[PDB]
């Protein structure tokens, strides 16, 4: 069990590691990015970032598809890009394209390219796609949500090119997919009216070929629901529940063959549900 | 294959890719022209001459974008192990420049 | 100054002529029950065969190889009036790409052509006709077309080629009799009759020439009850000359070959006697040693 002593300012918070498993990320409020590498187990310091304009809310790693890449959304209007290249960590791009703070970061399926969601406190989203010349083509809509939508997820890619979809939520107590037509511009459909007081985490699920596409949820009303569809034609989103923990959860992460729902929030602590063959969640440790 | 990618073992994922049913310049030494593969089309003839034993090669070939000399991938083992020079005397650093 | 030795090749019949290849890798004894034998050459110095199948209809009578720089080729020529190329495609199997068929009598010899004057192959009759077939495609071997041809007008035998690859050289073809020596011309595109040496009534078994390396003057050897070699001096016209009457043979002359320098020449007899013959510090031919044909 390898331990990472911290050493930074203020709390930490997020990590989230390499695709290999070699590398670390730690946003915080002490505005440092501080990588760690862990390989064999121990502490080195490839990079000690530093410059913001506020406290970094969410990194997240790109595929190793298009190399060394880390993203960031701090409390300011930066969604700046470390390219860490020449064996040098470095920054990259930055881009201010949102009066609000985003909260959100989430890179797409590496199938289409490299492309990135980050939507703000606004009611707003954007993505960065890559071109060819080293530019990103960054587009948006004006409205998506009342007052928050804090939280963004990705759809696997499948199907036969492709009908790009993906997950937002956090504002109206409510949670909507859009699926972006043949012209270019985001449309949109049903939106999953079933919460309660104010979610936070909108994660999706892994496929593997199985038709039944899951997507969870965690919020303040201390509810957790994994949704469910029996296919993509009958939209037959039903709302199950998993508990009603009392305090608030925070953040919902799946295994990579969706069999484990592991939940944080605001006890302080870690619980890793599962189901059994009835269909009912439960606790393992 | 996207897990076995992750894990570190990567032979292994195109072992397992293999079986998906579903699918997935040089030039010439006659005519002296742009060739697009192994054999040329004005003359018939073989574009690429291995710059070390002199012979037609169509396989596994290395090359300088640079200097523009390339052989068998066997060969240009055993000349790049330890004299960094073309073999063929143009003064290119291939190794600084490949 | 020659060491005898033994190579550990197993073969039931007879064979009648092996050729090797450019490197020294990989003979192709073709002979007897109407076979094809392409042995190599492993690491260790063994010999172990890797190849086989059956050739056309008549006794096999010669077997040539071709060049590294346009793959794996051969050419064979028998007594069925066909001469088959044999290239090999792909792996340890051997597929046919032509069989020429316009001689009339049974093939008598087939030669290839040296590399700069492209892909060449020429083959001889037993009546004398004699053509020269090119084929410029590379990239396919499937494809031929006659060039020239030239009119023997006697029984041909052996044919021997000019290895010469210098600018200024005309290519040549010096044909046996059982003995001329032809010139493609530049302009008329043609084979001619320039010069033929008198010098030998009996019949002649194999002619072959020697390598240039340079010199100023070829050499020509000729396999008859005597041993002969000979010098030509360009001044085109000639300056034929007689410059060997080595017989120490005691029978009758099987093949004449030649050395990589174009200095030291084999010749195999009817006594079952192997002699190379080297030159000296004078400029003097000598014989400087004998094999047995057992051993
Ligand atoms: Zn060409
Ligand atoms: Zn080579
Ligand atoms: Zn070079
Ligand atoms: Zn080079």
């Amino acid at each position: 069990i390898n331990t990472v002593d911290t050493s930074h300012e203020d709390m930490i918070h997020d990590a989230q590691m390499d695709y290999y498993g070699t590398r670390l990320a730690t946003c915080s409020s002490d505005r440092s990015v501080k990588i760690f590498d862990v390989r064999n187990g121990g502490q080195i310091l490839i990079a000690d970032l530093r410059g913001h304009e506020g406290p970094v809310w969410q990194v997240a790693w790109a595929h190793p598809m298009y190399g060394n890449i880390l993203a960031s959304c701090s409390y300011d209007r930066k969604v700046i890009i470390w390219r860490e290249e020449n064996g040098t960590w470095e920054k990259s791009h930055e881009h201010a394209g949102h009066d609000s703070s985003v909260n959100s970061v989430c890179w797409a399926p590496h199938d289409y390219g490299l492309i990135l969601a980050c939507g703000s406190s606004d009611g707003a989203i954007s993505l960065l796609t890559y071109t060819g010349e080293g530019q990103w083509e960054v587009k948006k809509i004006n409205n998506a949500h009342t007052i928050g939508c804090n939280a963004v997820s990705w759809a696997p890619a499948v199907v036969p090119n492709y009908i790009k979809r993906f997950a937002s939520g956090g504002c109206d107590n409510l949670i909507k997919l859009w699926k972006e037509e043949e012209d270019g511009q985001w449309k949109e459909e049903q939106k999953l009216e079933a919460h309660s007081d104010w979610v936070r985490d909108v994660a999706w699920a892994p496929s593997i070929g199985l038709p039944t596409s899951t997507i969870a949820s965690c919020s303040q009303d201390g509810r957790v629901f994994i949704w469910t569809c029996d296919d993509a034609s009958s939209n037959t989103w039903s709302p199950k529940l998993l508990h009603k923990f009392n305090d608030v959860v925070w953040h919902v992460s799946w295994s990579i063959t969706a069999n484990i729902l592991a939940v944080s929030g605001g006890d302080n602590k870690v619980t890793l549900w599962k189901e059994s063959v009835d269909g009912q969640w439960v606790c393992i440790s | 294959g996207e897990i076995l990618y992750r894990w570190g073992l990567r032979e292994k994922r195109a072992e397992v890719l293999k079986f998906v049913s579903c699918p997935p310049g040089v030039y010439c030494s006659h005519c002296r022209s742009e060739v697009r593969g192994t054999q040329c089309a004005i003359c018939k003839g073989f574009t690429f001459q291995c710059a070390i034993c002199h012979v037609a090669v169509r396989g596994s070939s290395n090359f300088c974008l640079t200097c523009g000399h390339g052989g068998h991938t066997s060969h240009m083992m055993e000349w790049f192990r330890t004299q960094e020079v073309c073999p063929t005397g143009c003064g290119c650093h291939c190794l600084l420049e490949s | 100054m020659f060491v005898a030795r033994s190579i550990a090749a197993d073969h039931k019949d007879l064979i009648h002529d092996v050729s090797f290849d450019f490197h020294g890798r990989r003979m192709a004894t073709c002979s007897s029950d109407q076979s094809v034998k392409v042995w190599d050459k492993s690491e260790s110095g063994d010999w172990h065969c890797t190849a086989s199948w059956k050739t056309h209809s008549g006794s096999v009578w010669r077997v040539t190889w071709a060049h590294p720089e346009f793959g794996q080729v051969l050419a064979s020529c028998s007594f069925d009036r066909t001469a088959a190329v044999w290239e090999e495609i792909v792996g340890e199997h051997w597929v046919k790409r032509t069989t020429l068929v316009d001689s009339r009598t049974s093939v008598t010899d087939v030669k290839f052509a040296p590399k700069h004057m492209g892909l060449m192959l020429a083959t001889c009759s037993a009546d004398g006709i004699v053509r020269i077939y090119e084929a410029p495609d590379v990239m396919n071997l499937s494809q031929w077309s006659l060039q020239h041809e030239i009119s023997c007008k006697l029984s041909c035998s052996c044919i021997s080629w000019n290895p010469s690859s210098s600018r200024a050289h005309s290519p040549m073809i010096a044909v046996g009799s059982d003995v001329q020596i032809f010139e493609y011309n530049e302009n008329t595109r043609k084979y001619a009759k320039a010069e033929t040496l008198m010098t030998v009534t009996d019949p002649v078994h194999d002619i072959a020439f020697a390598p240039n390396l340079g010199r100023s003057f070829h050499i020509l050897a000729i396999a008859t009850k005597d041993v002969r070699i000979f010098t030509l001096k360009p001044v085109t016209k000639f300056e034929i000359h007689i410059v060997a009457q080595f017989d120490n043979h005691n029978s009758q002359v099987w093949r004449v070959s030649w050395n990589i320098t174009g200095t030291v020449l084999a010749s195999s007899g009817d006594d079952g006697c192997v002699r190379l013959w080297k030159a000296n510090y004078m400029d003097n031919w000598k014989c400087t040693g004998i094999l047995k044909g057992n051993g």
